[PDB]
């Protein structure tokens, strides 16, 4: 709000108002003056882009670790791991029965 | 010398912490006091030259009316209202708005601002009680040294 | 950082206020960010939002103090000089409110804000009171009624200074 | 009663003059710990009694025991300064 | 190399070894140690006075670093060193090996705090005395 | 005999607990009361011999002004100020500082200290409510016995 | 000096136990232990296949 | 230290150490602005 507001304080803001009206009249009807601005270079733009992409990757890596270090996640993984351990053993027993038979038919 | 006591020392640090809330209350009331005071003093005496007495009238009653001392008998005498009812049969009809302005003002100052300070004080106390106790324990060594 | 513009972030309220009040004596001896230096520092310092707020505050504070003096002091038998100054000031305020109405996101967005509502109430109250006095300046009843409307004007003005 | 007395003896001994001393500190902590555990036991059984049969529990709390100078469980609880036991609803129901 | 300062010539071999650890860590790019020593504006022995060749070749000596750490604690903190105990004539005094250990430990501790290596800092803090 | 009731008994133990906060408030106010009282009594009567009446003047008004009874009419009569404005056209210019001192004092006593006691009372209540209830339950047996 | 060094060692021992008795630490160890248990079994299966082949080529 | 022997702990906190400009542990703690150390009961007992 105070960026676009004229500087002159209130009693003297009439000068600012007549100045803005004069510029608007000179621009619309007279068309003599114009607007000038500054445009950022491509080098500084790519620098900002490169910085933002890196930091995006850094936050995702930190975010993934932090979510894997939670208590709930650790209990859940541990839970899945014990299930996978049984499955493996179960495969191991299947093999041992097959061996038993190999010696059994071997006698 | 109160700082050596365990009961009073923290409360003195606590008092210095509340002073900021007291200052906040002073800045918020100042708005209503000067607004009501200039308006009320002008309504009571609309045909008087500005002097030092006008300025004393703008700050004297308004400030002391926030502590419950309402100068309604004095306001009635100053308004030149002769009726049995306090603000009636007056010389000017505008001065009968003086009790209403007052009615708004003490609603702003006593019901709203004073209760808001009570709320800040309670909040501030709960926030800075442990820090005040710790600061008193550091000042215990400072006083011993 | 946007608030302070092209000025160092360690500046306090009193420092910017002192520099605003004493431009040639505090500005050169300060760090920021000849004709093309003094001119560069002015053009940078006064374009800052913070400086425009501070200018708006002081302006509104002087408006409150002068209008307060005007309502406390007795009204003359003609329209006084301070009344003319206040007339010019409130037209300027009215034009600023109209400028704010045009350059916004609609009339609804403008009127949603409570400070804008206070601005309209204070322009409306002043002119009612002024025209009441100016209709018959030698009439005692007109002066009494005018001060009665202007009591409400001072109350809204001091309320608007909280912004 | 025995759990309440045990709690009182360990708490008062823990602060006694024979265990008072700069070096006699860790020991002290362990007692207090044991004292509260026994207090917890006394409350817990009392609670169980009030859960099972409230009237009989009241009869037990009103019973005078010969081993402790002919005094009931509330008198020993008050003498043991067991605030937790006295504030329990079963105890309060007997007092009422 | 030999130095004209009498305080510097009194220094033992291990002090020069820490000086080597400070120098070796300091030569790496964007090291905070170089910025800390340069922005202090002090001379070689750490006194606040702000020739050039000794002050630069042996800029990471142990006495100056002690002075920098002393300024970082408070305005009147002054660590007292006694290297006279490292001479061979004080070997017969009982417990001397712990005292010699303790000071040595203290100076590497300080070095380990400066480079923000917590594990060796904790280790040298444990080895020495005056723990709190 | 209120102690047998479940509603009042704990509140009486609670009342005995707050008494310490009340004592803390008394010690903190005492500073402002004696300072303002000696200063104000001396300013009002600067040419009087010390007597018992001087001492009664130092403690009488200051204490009762913290409860909202502001003796401004009485202070105006005692200050010998004849003006329509309360503190104007006085014999001595120093006695016109009497309302300001008062202005500071009730800011210290009513806005700061009273609100601070409200904060202590709230804090103290939340801290010792369960202990007060437990102590009432022990006193229930004590009263029965 | 002797008192201070002893008590330093005592605090470190108490501190290490207390940090090993936390719930998070126990869940984390348990987690590492189940992983190490698989690894061991996995070595065990590798052996059993080698046996299977020994009997297979034995027939 | 305060758990093991309170009196000896007080003696250690009162001990002036030569290595740090002949100053005790509380003076260095105050100089280090360690609020946590100063608010501890052992430290408060020595100060009392
Ligand atoms: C917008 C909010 C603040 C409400 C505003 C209410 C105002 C406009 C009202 C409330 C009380 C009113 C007053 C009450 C009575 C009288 C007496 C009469 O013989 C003349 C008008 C007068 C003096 C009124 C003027 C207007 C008044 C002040
Ligand atoms: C709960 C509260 C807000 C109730 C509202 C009370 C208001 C409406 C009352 C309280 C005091 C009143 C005023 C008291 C006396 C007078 C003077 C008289 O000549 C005109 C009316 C006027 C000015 C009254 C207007 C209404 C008033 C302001
Ligand atoms: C939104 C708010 C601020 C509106 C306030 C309205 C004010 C400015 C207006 C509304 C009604 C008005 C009153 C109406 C009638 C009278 C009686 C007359 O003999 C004296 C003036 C007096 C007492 C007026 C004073 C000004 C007045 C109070
Ligand atoms: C430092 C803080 C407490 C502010 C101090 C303000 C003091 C110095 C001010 C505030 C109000 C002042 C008084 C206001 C008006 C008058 C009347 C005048 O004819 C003589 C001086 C006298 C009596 C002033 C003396 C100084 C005074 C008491
Ligand atoms: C929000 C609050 C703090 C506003 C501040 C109010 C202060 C500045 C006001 C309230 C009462 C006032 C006093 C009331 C009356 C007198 C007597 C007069 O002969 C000199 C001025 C003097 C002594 C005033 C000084 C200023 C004063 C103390
Ligand atoms: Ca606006
Ligand atoms: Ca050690």
């Amino acid at each position: 709000e105070y960026k676009d507001r004229p500087f002159l304080p209130a009693p003297f803001i009439l000068l600012a108002h007549v100045h803005m009206l004069f510029m608007r009249l000179l621009r619309l009807c007279g068309v003599h003056t114009q607007e000038h601005e500054k445009i950022q270079d491509d080098e500084t733009k790519r620098k900002i882009t490169t910085f933002e992409e890196l930091n995006t990757d850094k936050f995702l890596r930190r975010w993934e670790r932090e979510r894997q270090e939670m208590l709930e996640a650790r209990v859940k993984m541990t839970n899945d791991n014990v299930v996978q351990a049984m499955g493996m053993m179960d495969q191991l027993l299947e093999h041992m029965i097959s061996f038993r038979f190999s010696l059994d038919q071997q006698a | 010398y109160y700082a050596l006591s365990k009961n009073l020392g923290p409360k003195l640090i606590m008092m210095m912490e509340m002073m900021k809330d007291v200052s906040t209350f002073v800045f918020l009331l100042l708005i209503f006091l000067i607004g009501y005071g200039v308006a009320a003093q002008s309504l009571l005496s609309p045909d008087e030259d500005f002097s030092s007495r006008t300025f004393i009238g703008v700050l004297f009653r308004p400030y002391f009316q926030i502590y419950g001392e309402l100068f309604l008998d004095d306001l009635n005498s100053e308004a030149n209202c002769l009726g049995d009812t306090p603000f009636t049969e007056c010389s000017r009809e505008t001065v009968r708005m003086v009790p209403f302005f007052l009615a708004v003002y003490i609603l702003g100052s006593n019901v709203l601002l004073v209760n808001l300070l009570i709320a800040m004080f309670n909040d501030t106390y709960m926030k800075v009680q442990e820090a005040a106790e710790d600061l008193w324990r550091k000042q215990n060594y400072e006083l011993c040294a | 950082a946007d608030w302070y513009g092209h000025l160092k972030s360690v500046t306090s309220f009193w420092a910017v206020l002192f520099a605003f009040f004493f431009p040639f004596f505090v500005l050169p001896f300060i760090n920021f960010s000849g004709a093309h230096r003094l001119r560069r520092k002015f053009a940078k310092f006064y374009s800052a939002p913070y400086t425009r707020f501070i200018s708006d505050l002081l302006s509104h504070f002087v408006l409150c103090v002068v209008t307060s003096y005007f309502v406390l002091d007795k009204l003359e038998d003609t329209i006084s000089a301070i009344e003319w100054i206040l007339l010019v000031w409130f037209v300027a305020l009215l034009l600023e409110e109209l400028r704010q109405m045009i350059f916004c996101d609609g009339i609804a967005e403008y009127i949603s804000d409570t400070w804008n509502r206070l601005d309209l109430i204070m322009i409306t109250l002043f002119f009612v009171g002024f025209f009441t006095h100016a209709s018959d300046p030698s009439n005692q009843d007109s002066k009494v009624v005018s001060k009665g409307i202007h009591a409400f004007l001072v109350v809204v003005l001091w309320l608007r200074f909280m912004r | 009663i025995n759990a309440l007395v045990a709690s009182r003896i360990l708490e008062r001994l823990s602060t006694h003059r024979a265990l008072q001393g700069p070096h006699l500190a860790e020991e002290r902590a362990k007692m207090q710990h044991n004292a509260k555990k026994f207090e917890e036991l006394a409350v817990g059984v009392l609670g169980e009694c009030h859960g099972s049969d409230s009237h009989m529990a009241s009869e037990m709390l009103h019973s005078k025991n010969d081993m402790f100078n002919k005094k009931n469980a509330i008198n020993i609880a008050y003498d043991a300064k067991s605030l937790a036991f006295l504030s329990h609803p079963a105890t309060q129901s007997v007092i009422n | 190399a030999k130095t004209n300062i009498t305080a510097l010539d009194e220094l033992p071999s291990f002090a020069l070894a820490i000086e080597e650890l400070y120098k070796r860590e300091a030569k790496k790019p964007h090291s905070h140690v170089q910025r800390l020593v340069s922005l202090s504006n002090t001379d070689v022995l750490g006194r606040h006075y702000r020739g050039r060749d000794l002050a630069n070749t042996r800029a990471y000596n142990v006495l100056r670093m002690d002075q920098i750490f002393a300024r970082l604690v408070s305005k009147d903190f002054s660590v007292n060193r006694d290297f006279t105990i490292y001479d061979s004539k004080y070997d017969k005094v009982p417990g001397i090996q712990f005292r010699r250990t303790a000071q040595a430990s203290h100076m590497l501790f300080l070095w380990a705090i400066c480079l923000d290596r917590f594990r060796m800092a904790r280790h040298f803090w444990l080895i020495g005395d005056q723990s709190i």
